[PDB]
């Protein structure tokens, strides 16, 4: 019921866009697909809903984060920034799963954006393994 | 002053001429009270008397093994090491700077998979009186266990009189979770003592950033009569399993003495093979950009 191959493509599109970012001319605050989240291969076989609920939660968090003062405030993002597209693809992937901070200095905001985008590469790397594995082993 | 190891103490010194140094108090671990004298290394010169000895530690002449005596009776020893801070920066004399990926890279670590096992390397020109101690953990606030072996000589290059040495150590995370997204990095800590000088080093990383897969295994060619070839390989034995989850992506290259490259997620590919060429394949994690593996080649024809 999950629609694995669409998720597989959207998470692939996120891996590609996230690695094309470079705003700089550890990440304490975000979410992570942890060991207890059950997104390892065996955990997917046994309880795929539990894992995908925690991926959805993190995707929503990253959407909201990319669509906030950290990224929409000054210094303005450059027209060649991938943030806008990532926002759209994060939103698209979280809909497939279910239809229904803020420093002062601008140099500190650039650094913060970089840590968030670097964190997202790790997050979507795991999600892509989840959707690739489920497409291979959990699809009828 | 702080204790490195029983009866071994480290003294931190701002290293510059006409520097005041540190006033250090040594204490003789003995139940005797009277008749106590102090000496340093192999000098008979009595430097003080009583259960304690106060010294102004300014140079390596003030460092060494202090011994307290009760006449001919040796009592206890205190070894002082110096950690010199030069120009406001802790010395890095003992290890050679590898300058890769960036400057002041003294330890380099690698993993072949997501198992929690990894290896770290470093270089030195020193051949004698050299001791290394390795410790590791994931996180700082509440460290999680990582078990490390002993550093050992892995390689040596000698050109005439200039000798260069490579050391390595294998470590492993106690409770590894290969699929998890790491939030806290691994910390690798190396103490280096040479004669009386103490230096230490650290490397902070995530396993996913030090991944370098082994080369693809069992690379083979099947010809087809416009001289095309069916290239096929298998994942390396050491890569994480299942491959449906820990996927690799591949680059297949045709090169002779002009190049043809194809990039595929499959473990097979069709290329046009010419005389005296070579089919090479290398591998990378499919979803996270880390190091490419070494090429694996098979001659063309
Ligand atoms: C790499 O080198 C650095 C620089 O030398 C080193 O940092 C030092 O670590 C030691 C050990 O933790 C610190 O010593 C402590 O200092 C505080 C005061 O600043 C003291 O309160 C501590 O006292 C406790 O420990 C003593 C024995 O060590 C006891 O005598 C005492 O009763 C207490 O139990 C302790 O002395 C030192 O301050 C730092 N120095 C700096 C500049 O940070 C670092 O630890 C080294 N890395 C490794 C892995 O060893």
């Amino acid at each position: 019921s999950p629609a694995w191959t669409q998720c597989q493509q959207l998470s692939q599109k996120l891996c590609t866009l996230a690695w094309s970012a470079h705003p700089l001319v550890t990440t304490n605050d975000v979410p992570h697909i942890q060991c207890g989240d059950g997104c390892d291969p065996q955990g997917l076989r046994d309880n795929s809903q539990f894992c995908l609920q925690r991926i959805h939660q993190g995707l929503i968090f990253y959407e909201k984060l990319l669509g906030s003062d950290i990224f929409t405030g000054e210094p303005s993002l450059l027209p060649d920034s991938p943030v806008g597209q990532l926002h759209a693809s994060l939103l698209g992937l979280s809909q497939l799963l279910q239809p229904e901070l803020s420093p002062s200095q601008p140099w500190q905001r650039l650094l913060l954006r970089f840590k968030i985008l670097r964190s997202l590469q790790a997050f979507v790397a795991v999600a892509a393994r989840v959707f690739a594995h489920g497409a291979a082993t959990l699809s009828p | 002053i702080w204790e490195l190891k029983k009866d071994v103490y480290v003294v931190e010194l701002d290293w510059y001429p006409d520097a005041p140094g540190e006033m250090v108090v040594l204490t003789c671990d003995t139940p005797e009270e009277d008749g106590i004298t102090w000496t340093l290394d192999q000098s008979s010169e009595v430097l003080g008397s009583g259960k304690t000895l106060t010294i102004q530690v300014k140079e390596f002449g003030d460092a060494g093994q202090y011994t307290c005596h009760k006449g001919g009776e040796v009592l206890s020893h205190s070894l002082l090491l110096l950690h010199k801070k030069e120009d406001g920066i802790w010395s890095t004399d003992i290890l050679k700077d590898q300058k890769e990926p960036k400057n002041k890279t003294f330890l380099r670590c690698e993993a072949k998979n997501y198992s929690g096992r990894f290896t770290c390397w470093w270089l030195t020109t020193i051949s004698t009186d050299l001791t290394f101690s390795v410790k590791s953990s994931r996180g700082s606030s509440d460290p999680q266990g990582v078990t490390c072996g002993a550093a050992t000589l892995s390689a040596e290059r000698v050109r005439g009189d200039n000798k260069e040495y490579e050391y390595s150590v294998e470590c492993q995370e106690d409770s590894a979770c290969p699929a998890a997204e790491e939030s806290l990095p691994i910390e690798v800590m190396v103490d280096a003592v040479h004669k009386l000088k103490y230096e230490n080093y650290t490397s902070s990383f995530f396993i996913r950033d030090i991944i370098k897969p082994d080369p693809p295994k069992n690379l083979q060619l099947k010809p087809l009569k416009s001289r095309q070839v069916e290239v096929s390989w298998e994942y390396p034995d050491t890569w994480s399993t299942p491959h449906s989850y820990f996927s690799l992506t591949f680059c297949v290259q045709v090169q002779g003495k002009k190049k043809d490259r194809v990039f595929t997620d499959k473990t097979s590919a069709t290329v046009i093979c010419r005389k005296n060429a070579s089919i090479s394949v290398r591998a990378q994690d499919r979803y996270y950009s880390s190091s490419w593996s070494e090429w694996a080649s098979v001659p063309c024809s």
